[PDB]
């Protein structure tokens, strides 16, 4: 699910700190 | 840019984890 | 006199031939004249009447189907001009499936003002191509003259009219087998001209009895008043149908006669600016006892109350109902088909409306190249729609490239849906830009508008490319642009480089064109740049020409390859045009080194320019050089046999090209579910320089050499000398005169054993080289003995001999035969030996 | 033993090598098993563990992106078979971005039973040219190895596995540096064979301890029990996850452990046929005690409940979730993006589905074929809709061909718009025929469904052409077939002839391929037969071929051309296919007539066929010539100088097709203008002949002579003889014998003059011409002084003569040379003259 | 408008009879 | 077929109406 929340739109650094724990 | 997509981010998120990991069930 | 007939309105023709007889008085026809579907009719009833006094007529000509005319000579005789007020289907003179047509015979068509001419289907005519249409009509692009039985060179054509040159050939111009075709001089064009070629007074056309006569000419250009013609009448007349001028008393009862409801083919004449009007346009309002029109209180706007809802636009004819109007209370369809263009006739015929009601739909168009001629559009009603609920309709249109210059134009769409598809030469750039003057944002229907085949063949993009780094060599160039990458840097193919020569920097913009042979630009491919994931990196991508031949002008630009997809986004980018040159070099050899032996002391050489100049060579450079005349011949005996004498491809491979998008998106979509799965949030010699010539001559120099005379042509000398190889040619002088021969004592001495021997002296500046005294003993009563010496034999003996000889008294004579010839003899002299 | 470690389940490593520890004691893993993601890793590390007992793994293997290993080799040594219940995007092994990666080391991979193989992304790897994937494989059409370090060859490749020839080459396969890759011989393939080739035991693979057990091998096939394998296991135990068998003891507390709802990742399984499923499928329940499931009373069929209302299917592990559902109580969008084909797997794994709810989409695929995989699809619901209110969509399909064969099949549509676009090997035929067996036969939005390009590039007509007339020559070839028209005459445009070559009748069906190149269909334009108005007409067209090679197979067929239009109709029509040949003709030239000189009576010739054979030759033309040997030189003194000694393209121009229907609908609606306007409602040589040779002798000839031997190669004969040219040879024999000198009495005659005469005899049988007696004479201390004699000199004297002799004894001998070299010597006399 | 009853659709006798008077 | 378009409608019409003409306003 991080393609579509992070290559379509623009991306935060808040999302993707949740994918590392 | 910050269009983290294709080989970008394989690098990109281990650069901002790369102490804890990541996460699985 | 000038029109000396009558008027005649327009009247049709058909199914008998009784109906001709009412054109007995008159000379002028307005309306039109159509004749048409006779098939009961024998040729013979066709050569004994005749309509000699008819001059000029308004509109269209038309002739169609009738079974027995051969020839219109016997009928139209003096008929010259056609003024085309109203045109039919862009034409004013159409000739169409004729039976008997053997030759036209039309020989007075002097100016053929509005519309042009097409005659098809006549398997009978000829002298077509002897007609020069150029010199009577005022263009020749409308034209259509095919499918006749001149499509095959077999009906003759011998006749007796200049012989222009109009076309690439000297072809002589005639109308029939007994007419030439008359051409003014061309100090005066459409003034009309006599058979002296003094051409007549201005306001006249074609054929004059007296020129600089405005009163007996035949048929003037503007109007007509009672035996003259002025350009502007004055005012106790006011003009009418546009050819002439005619007093109020006349125009007040057409007016009177059938305002009661009759019939619909008049209309309410209003007088303005002495004009007599059918109905003046919007902004006025007739008053009722002085039947002008004085301006309207408020906005008054002409509606036009479009017939069944919608008019279909085919051509001038179609779109001149529509002059004058303003408001369009239905729908509006256009629909030009074929031909050349129709965007010079249209502002100045439906240009000044403002108000549709229905939609607008543009189909099936094929050579419009902008919407423009539409001049003040700016409100869609939409009361009704199309079906799918639609306003705006475009469809199959091969050429249409801007619809609008947004900056000084307005445009409301109150409500409806827009609509595109299949618009080859039309930029997605355009039709958001015409949303975002549109009063709809986001109205869409899902499938709306195309996204893929709308401009597929057209580029545009948003996006350039400067180039950074050129090198020039004289063989390869070297090409280096700036990196470069969409969005989502998986989406790339590389790069295409379209490159070909030009002798000038009039390069034409590329719009896309291809051959799978030589008369356009040619390709190369290009991989793309490797991933370096950092913004300072190698990946300034590159690629080396290597054929190109030297000092060439050139000019090259890039382009970028992105998968098209559902995006609105990521159009790739292109590079600006420019110009390289390659540098110079050596020079190719010079040709033909042709030397004609004249003189002794004049030695001509001419020669070629080179093939290959590789740029302005300066100079020549020549070498001549004196030998020694091949010593080998030295030491023959010349009394033997032998003596000398001297003086297909791959423009595209598409399906490969989808197995290249196929496999490299096949990549995209293997790591995009990778991705998805493994992530989870948390919930020296003599010589010269010769310049400027092709031919020299050398003198000062030795009769009877050779000289090997080799030539080289170059380019700039002082800083480092380069030119091109040689090409030797031997080169000799006249044949040689008395000098060949020698003048001297023939001394003898007589020894006791009756051997004699002979001293002379030998030629000293020989024909280059002496090979035989042809020495030569004769008695009295016997022959002249002829005998032999060699060149080594008078070497060494200084002289000669004779031996075994009879007692008595002898002439001994010699001859000097030298290997280009033989000389002289000596003078026979007398010795005597005795008993 | 057969597995002698611990049954171990699936597992995924991550961030560290710690949990690496927990395979201590297993063999086989079930699931699959995921390394993945280190990057803090030395690779020193690597080289003190290793899993030696791993053995069996069930679904996949997967390694991306781990920092630090160079070769599995230390890692994962006895690992023989992937079972592949589960895959992973078609996949069982697969390799992504390895940084340090050197070699493979993988020296025991024996069967790779279901899916493939695929390596990217990796710039350190070799030898992968060494591995013969189609003795391990099943298949090799869905590998990819694409993009490693091997893409060029560089990195050594020497090694020392029997170098099969597989390829066009003799590759030695082998796996890495210190092990060769083991093929077992080709009599028993998948049953596992041992060092000495003798094959192991049926049911085992790969390596074995001892052949022909049961017991002792590695591996087997089906399943296994407790140190053996059989076949079907027999009834006191169940199957259980296709690899093994067990007791109902078993599996019965799997459901009783987590019938408790604490994890979704068991299911309550189920026995029947012998099985531990999971769900037994529909038709189906299960009953409460005995843990089977009867035969449900009336229909009950298992739904499949689908998450977030639609799951696309990319590839076989995506539709393997479907397996057993027979509703679907969502929506469904298959999406194949590249590759080969799919359409092997989803019968067998979503071929059991009845009953969809939503809509079915067919977007971006390339490689399907046919939508027959769909086995039962009888009813679409549609609670809900796709966007615009849609059910069916097929989008931008490149090899979709049939739908479904409608003969055996049913569809229904309870509500919805079906929607096609961009397929262009579909035709409009079968579109048309989907509406026939769906509820909707008018629910249209207009726009609807496409029309243009739904199968613009490939053909459907269903109107024939039969030929009627063929004529045959050898170069030309005229056609003649009937005539056709459309339903409107005006709109066609000519024919289409394409045409090639065959060398036999198993030509294909014409798809629809150009080039610009020559490896297709070769194609003639025709201008379309003439108007006759005539129900019996000449318009029978026809073309007449040109440049054809004699004696050649070819296939003709010829295709309609009518300009697309908005209505459904006037489709064309297409001729069948047909065979027709050239004629036979002259033969060509035979090649290299070679003789070659060893005999005298044998007189060997050899010569190559020819080059154009035009049909079967039969036999050859052979002619041969003696000759009287050039008389010229009869009258040569041949004792002067001088003696001799014998022995680019334009595939489309589509702008102008552009331009072609442009200008032809011109004249169609310009007379539809026309006719609305003009009509108003009312209100001889030694020879023989061989056969079936190359080379032939000729005996019984005469020596020393020229045979000029000329030859032609020839066609069937007895009726109209007709054969080539020929080209001629000089032939000779072997140098003659001791014939060239004679034999005879030399005889002399003395007379007073000192003269003396010899008389002798000439040789009869010459050398073919003898010219030149070299005799000489020879004085007592003098040396043989030679003296010369003519043929004309022999033949006017009948002897020679010697003048001016001193007195003495004499010693005369005489030389028979002739042209072809010098005899023997005759007898030296001794005449003695006297003082 | 004798095109278009008598070249898109099916054409009678009776129709195009009132075409000739 | 009896589609009587082009050169047909010219030909056709007048074989059946030859002699009264074509109507005209």
């Amino acid at each position: 699910g991080i393609v579509e929340q992070c290559c379509t739109s623009i991306c935060s650094l808040y999302q993707l700190e949740n994918y590392c724990n | 840019n910050q269009h983290l997509c294709g080989s970008h981010l394989v690098e990109a998120l281990y650069l901002v984890c790369g102490e804890r990991g990541f996460f699985y069930t | 006199h000038l029109y000396p007939g009558e008027v005649c309105p327009g009247m049709d023709i058909r199914n008998n031939l009784t109906r001709l007889h009412e054109l007995e008085n008159c000379s002028v026809i307005e309306g039109h004249l159509q004749i048409l579907l006779m098939f009961k009719t024998r040729p013979e009833d066709f050569r004994d009447l005749s309509f000699p006094k008819l001059i000029m007529i308004t509109d269209y000509l038309l002739l169609f189907r009738v079974y027995g005319l051969e020839s219109l000579k016997d009928l139209f005789p003096n008929l010259t001009v056609i003024r085309g007020s109203r045109l039919f289907f862009n034409y004013a003179l159409v000739i169409f499936e004729m039976v008997h047509l053997k030759e036209l015979g039309l020989y007075n068509l002097m100016n053929i003002t509005r519309g042009s001419v097409r005659i098809e289907k006549n398997n009978e005519l000829c002298y077509l191509a002897t007609i020069d249409w150029s010199r009577i009509l005022d263009s020749v692009e409308d034209n259509h003259i095919v499918l006749n039985k001149d499509d095959n060179e077999e009906c003759g054509d011998i006749c007796p009219c200049p012989a222009t040159v109009i076309n690439g050939q000297f072809v002589e111009r005639c109308w029939t087998h007994s007419h030439c075709q008359k051409v003014c001089p061309t100090i005066c064009k459409s003034h009309g001209c006599t058979a002296e070629g003094l051409c007549c007074h201005s306001e006249c056309l074609g054929n004059c009895s007296q020129p600089d006569d405005p009163t007996k000419c035949v048929a003037c250009r503007n109007f007509y008043l009672d035996g003259r013609c002025v350009e502007t009448c004055p005012p106790p007349y006011y003009h009418f149908q546009d050819w002439r001028c005619v007093n109020f008393s006349f125009c007040q009862d057409l007016h009177h006669k059938c305002k009661n409801s009759r019939r619909q083919g008049c209309h309410q004449y209003v007088i303005h600016n002495n004009k007599c009007i059918p109905e003046c346009p919007s902004g006025y309002t007739m008053n009722s006892s002085n039947l002008l029109c004085t301006p309207c209180l408020g906005p008054c706007p002409k509606v036009c109350h479009l017939l069944e809802g919608e008019k279909t636009i085919d051509s001038v004819t179609s779109a001149q109902e529509l002059r004058g109007c303003t408001v369009i209370n239905g729908s509006l369809i256009i629909n030009i088909r074929g031909g050349n263009n129709l965007a010079a006739e249209l502002e100045a015929n439906l240009g000044l409306i403002e108000e549709i009601s229905g939609y607008l739909k543009i189909r099936r168009s094929y050579a419009l190249v902008s919407l423009s001629f539409f001049r003040k559009l700016r409100l869609i009603r939409g009361e009704t729609l199309e079906i799918g609920n639609y306003s705006f309709y475009a469809l199959d249109n091969q050429n249409l490239r801007q619809l609008w210059d947004w900056s000084k134009h307005n445009l409301t769409t109150t409500q409806g849906k827009l609509f595109f598809h299949y618009n080859p030469k039309l930029c997605l750039s355009e039709i958001h830009k015409m949303e975002e003057v549109s009063g709809t944002k986001g109205r869409q229907e899902r499938n709306d508008i195309a996204l893929k085949t709308n401009g597929d063949k057209a580029s545009c993009e948003n996006e350039l490319l400067k180039f950074s780094y050129i090198r020039t060599s004289f063989d390869k160039i070297l090409l280096r642009w700036e990196p470069y990458w969409p969005p989502d840097f998986r989406d790339l193919l590389g790069f295409m480089l379209f490159y070909k020569e030009a002798p000038y920097q009039n390069v034409t913009e590329f719009d896309g064109q291809d051959a799978c042979g030589s008369n356009s630009w040619t390709v190369v491919d290009i991989d793309p740049p490797l991933r370096s994931n950092d913004p300072k990196s190698q990946n300034h991508p590159g690629w080396l020409m290597r054929g190109l031949k030297p000092w060439t002008q050139y000019a090259i630009f890039v382009k970028t390859l992105v998968t098209f997809s559902d995006e609105r986004r990521t159009y790739g980018a292109k590079s600006d045009i420019i110009y390289v040159q390659t540098d110079a070099t050596n020079p190719s050899v010079p040709l033909d080194p042709i030397s004609v032996s004249n003189s002794s002391s004049q030695i001509i050489l001419k020669w070629k320019p080179p093939s290959d100049p590789n740029g302005n060579i300066t100079h020549y450079l020549v070498f001549w050089e004196r030998q020694a005349e091949d010593s080998e011949l030295f030491e023959l005996d010349y009394c033997l046999k032998g003596l000398k004498l001297p003086s297909c491809s791959c423009p595209k491979t598409d399906s490969q090209i989808l197995k290249e998008l196929e496999e490299s998106s096949f990549r995209k979509t293997f790591e995009d579910y990778l991705h998805n799965v493994v992530f989870v949030p948390r919930p020296h010699r003599p010589f010269e320089k010769v310049v400027n010539k092709e031919s020299l001559v050398i003198s000062g120099l030795r009769h009877f050499t050779g000289y090997r005379i080799e030539l080289q042509a170059c380019n700039q000398d002082t800083p480092e000398e380069r030119c091109s190889v040689a090409a030797y040619v031997s080169a000799r002088t006249m044949p040689e005169a008395k000098a060949d021969d020698i003048v001297g004592p023939v001394t003898h001495e007589i020894f006791e054993n009756n051997v004699v021997h002979l001293m002379w002296q030998e030629p000293k500046e020989p024909n280059g080289l002496i090979v035989l005294y042809e020495v030569s003993y004769r008695r009295y009563g016997d022959e002249e003995l002829h005998l032999c010496v060699s060149r080594k034999h008078f070497a060494l003996e200084r002289g000669c001999r004779l031996r075994g000889l009879s007692p008595g008294n002898y002439s001994v004579r010699i001859r000097a035969t030298s290997l280009a010839g033989n000389g002289s003899w000596t003078e026979p002299t007398y010795f005597y030996v005795t008993d």
